[PDB]
């Protein structure tokens, strides 16, 4: 989906769904291109970064069924931010060479997961992508057998 | 330096990082050096 | 706290209750059941209507409230406009149509799809422009909701 | 499908099937050199180098288990850097100490003089640890800092 | 009193980390291969003429600050220890001079290279962090007409000097499929199965989740690139009618080039575009503020000012200072008469 | 004769529903519940108080 | 609260068209700022009458 869908099915949603928060001086938004919103709820200096925390993801719990199908398994989340990384942990190779493909999906599927839960992380931006069952279709063989997407 | 603690809110507590230390230093010094010093002033010297 | 433990009761029955009910709100709050403040906001000059002044005072006001110093929550006096469609059963027979033929047109032509991109994201390795692509867009007017094909 | 004929339509012969990543938008070098990055936001709040004490240690369990030239490197690292601003900080202490003790030997002179003076300025310094708990206050560093300017 | 007011500000002495970060951007619409080729010639510097100075650099493609996408990139660079690089000339200060500098030399791009504010962010010391708010709930090319209006006409203000850019922008070709409604209904296919066609075979569809050597991962279907480069390819896919037959898109789609934003910034509910500037070489934030309100406040109806992270909010050390010093004189001059007692030692010693 | 939330539209640059509810005129009378028809598989009107 | 409820109604009173105008049929801040008000007065009367 384009930015300005991106903007009117779930920004506008979430950012409307947003009344009654203890505490708080602004909201940001971004909806970008990719398809991909994020809005950052920035509260008073001092304020319980556990409770500020739950009470946000309870109003987007209210708009979490306006929200298309689409989106909902497509990840939302709600988590505390600084914007600066404290590590990056490369991971290269060496001898029988991987790919960008290969290394990303095996640093997620059996490392990403250990961290993120453990010591107060917020968020790890894993660089890269974890491997997905990726079906390339052909329009002209699809074409040939009478076949659609669908 | 306490009444410093008095400050603002995204130069969060950088003025109040300290004012208390640097008291929890000048009245601790003025405790240690206060219970302290006249007593191992008097044991050493001359 | 107390605030949070019955939310998130509530969202072990929230999928039990039907998808009418489901869109339409479901929040928790904390609550006083007596006002502090009532705003009256009225017209003295180009006079509007209670149907449009409850709109525009929820359509520019109310969002920055509610969200604001430690509201619980705001009963607006009125109600944001929304587009009324107003059936007419004999018209509706004249023609063999149902008020699902009539929802069922909606959902299919006011909608907002979302599209790939030109380029895509593993591309073909010589790919000069990497632009979206924007197919149905969400209607704006009473003229275009007038012109839905049944 | 099986149209009539008796022919049969796989996923296969209708579309590229392959094991590759969920999305192709970023990829990274490590020097030029393809390589993924575990890329880590702190969290609000927190504790900096009391994370980083333990995220290597999530990072230390799972190395044997690696296949072949799976290497950690690190590309970008804060760790050091706090780990610095103590031992810039105790050898000026420890110079403030040494220099004080030659200044006592200066104007009064005699060990059994320039003693006293230097050994009620650690235990100011130390019982300040103490005190930073204490009902409802701190306890950090550039706090230890502040320390040498109230050395 | 003279020197204390020729003295400038600052907030926290930008202080060398051993590591600094670099950042690309390129202009509307560019490709994976083409940031890469910016990407390699920045990686390239710092491996090729700067060996003695760092140590790794993380080239990352896609990722930018401020949002990902096919258009930015980002690297980490790490230093050779402190020791090893002794000059002025041989820590950040100079190596991020030295880059800025070889980067914005010569660029058909644009190249940047920055040091950690050695903190998360608000504030820089005098910089400013202004938005533009739609108010009244006019159009998007109205917003950013008013946008326009605000950075051009403070750009006539370099004496009382400000440096004012606004932050993602683009506004890039977009290219809109035209579906007739009517036309494909008339012909017996489904606005279902056209939607997902398009949606599926051009953005990718998630279907379901499948097992990976004892572990969940995703199924997605998006068909090869090879038939998604080009808007001629559009017309190449084909959907079914209820005769049970294939159509091709053209048959019932319009299509035509248009204009929009890749990144729609909102502030508070309310459709918003983040501007990013500077206060001057002489002035500092108080009037390069205060000019900057009403550069907006000249503005067209609904166009309302705001103000976000640098804008304080209320701190600084105006504001903080003469509350500071204040009950540093209260006090001072108060518990100087303990012991004390008359008007006459707290001047023995307050002055 | 309750109404219907269909789905949400842009009503200049925000997000507001669409209601689908048929005029007053058509449902201040239980003898206007009659007057409501529904088509068959074989695609003709049905009344209510058939 | 009261006292940045009116701040949040302030900053969009600009932007109002044709004849919108704020009142207020009820509000319960007057009461509060009445009920110092009328205990200063009783306090500077109580040191003047010792």
């Amino acid at each position: 989906a384009d930015a300005k869908t991106v903007q009117d099915t779930v920004t506008q949603v979430i950012e409307q769904n947003m009344n009654g928060i203890d505490n708080l001086m602004y909201m940001s938004s971004n909806s970008d291109s990719t398809g991909t919103v994020q809005i950052t709820l920035t509260f008073e200096s001092g304020t319980d970064a556990d409770i500020a925390q739950v009470q946000v993801q309870n109003k987007l719990q209210l708009a979490m069924p306006l929200l298309p199908q689409e989106v909902q398994q497509q990840g939302v989340s709600v988590e505390k931010s600084s914007s600066s990384f404290l590590m990056v942990v490369g991971v290269i190779n060496t001898d029988g060479t991987m790919t960008q493909e290969d290394i990303s999906d095996y640093v997620a599927a059996n490392m990403k997961d250990a961290i993120s839960r453990t010591s107060g992380v917020g968020d790890v931006q894993l660089f890269g992508s974890q491997y997905a069952m990726r079906i390339w279709m052909n329009p002209n063989e699809l074409n040939k057998f009478q076949l659609t997407p669908v | 330096f306490v009444p410093m603690a008095f400050f603002g809110g995204s130069t969060g507590a950088i003025y109040r990082q300290f004012s208390i230390t640097i008291v929890s230093a000048m009245a601790l010094s003025v405790l240690v050096a206060l219970i302290l010093t006249p007593a191992l002033c008097a044991t050493m010297l001359k | 706290i107390a605030q949070v433990q019955v939310q998130n009761k509530l969202q072990l029955a929230m999928p039990l209750l039907p998808q009418e009910v489901q869109q339409q709100g479901v929040s928790v709050e904390k609550s006083s059941s007596s006002f502090l403040m009532v705003v009256g906001v009225i017209n003295t000059d180009g006079t509007m209507t209670q149907e449009d002044i409850s709109d525009y005072v929820a359509a520019n006001m109310k969002d920055a409230i509610s969200r604001t110093s430690g509201v619980g929550d705001v009963q607006l006096f009125g109600s944001q406009y929304a587009m009324r469609i107003w059936m007419n059963p004999n018209e509706l027979n004249k023609f063999q149509l149902t008020p699902v033929d009539v929802i069922t047109a909606i959902k299919a032509q006011n909608a907002q799809v979302a599209a790939g991109q030109l380029g895509g994201t593993p591309p073909v390795k010589g790919q000069q422009l990497n632009a979206s692509i924007i197919a149905q867009t969400r209607l704006t007017s009473t003229e275009e909701f007038g012109k839905i094909l049944l | 499908k099986v149209n009539q004929d008796g022919s049969r339509v796989l996923l296969r012969d209708v579309a590229k099937i392959e094991l590759g990543g969920e999305n192709y938008d970023i990829i990274a070098e490590f020097n030029g050199q393809p390589a993924s990055g575990l890329g880590i936001k702190l969290a609000t709040g927190a504790n900096a180098l009391d994370t980083a004490a333990a995220i290597r240690a999530e990072l230390a369990k799972m190395e044997p288990f690696f296949p072949s030239g799976l290497k950690i490197v690190y590309p970008y690292d804060t760790t050091p850097f706090v780990k610095i601003s103590i031992h810039e900080v105790v050898k000026t202490l420890v110079e403030a100490i040494i220099l004080v003790f030659l200044v006592m030997y200066l104007f009064l002179q005699n060990f059994r003089a320039t003693l006293i003076p230097t050994i009620a300025v650690p235990v100011v310094l130390l019982g300040t640890f103490a005190v930073l708990a204490a009902f409802g206050f701190s306890i950090n560093t550039l706090t230890m800092f502040g320390m040498v300017l109230a050395i | 009193a003279y020197l204390f007011v020729r003295l400038p500000s600052s907030f926290l002495p930008d202080e060398d980390q051993g590591v600094f970060m670099t950042m690309v951007q390129l202009p509307a619409g560019a490709t994976q291969e083409r940031t890469q080729k910016v990407l390699n010639e920045v990686t390239h510097y710092y491996l090729t003429k700067e060996k003695n100075n760092v140590e790794s650099v993380f080239a990352v493609n896609g990722f930018g600050f401020a949002g990902r996408g096919q258009n930015t990139g980002i690297a980490f660079v790490s230093l050779k220890d402190w020791a090893d690089r002794p000059g002025e000339e041989n820590k950040v200060e100079a190596i991020t001079m030295r880059a800025t500098r070889a980067f914005s030399q010569i660029k058909d791009a644009m190249v940047f290279a920055f040091n950690l504010p050695a903190i998360v962010e608000l504030g820089t010391a005098t910089g400013f962090d202004f938005e533009l708010i739609d108010q009244a709930g006019l159009g998007h090319e109205k917003l950013t007409q008013a946008r326009n209006q605000l950075l051009a006409e403070a750009a006539k203000h370099p004496d009382m000097l400000t440096s004012v850019r606004p932050n993602g922008l683009e506004d890039t070709p977009q290219f809109k499929i035209d579906i007739d409604q009517e036309k494909a209904q008339a012909l017996g296919v489904s606005i279902n199965d056209i939607n997902t066609t398009l949606g599926a075979a051009w953005g990718g569809s998630y279907v379901n989740d499948f097992i990976d050597r004892g572990r969940v991962k995703k199924v997605y279907v998006m068909s090869e690139a090879k038939y998604r480069m080009l808007p001629d390819d559009i017309g190449d896919w084909y959907v079914r009618a209820a005769d049970g037959q294939m159509v091709p898109f053209s048959a019932f789609s319009s299509s035509r080039w248009e204009y929009g934003s890749p990144r729609l910034e909102r502030y508070n509910g309310l459709p918003s575009m983040e501007i990013l500037g500077q206060a001057a070489p002489g002035k500092s934030t108080g009037e390069a503020m205060e000019l900057m309100e009403q550069l907006a406040s000249k503005l067209p109806t609904g166009v309302g000012y705001d103000w976000t992270g640098m804008s304080y909010q209320e701190r600084l050390s105006g504001n903080q200072a003469p509350s500071l010093y204040a009950i540093s004189l209260i006090v001072v001059f108060l518990c100087l008469a303990a012991l004390y007692e008359s008007w006459s030692i707290p001047f023995s010693v307050m002055l």
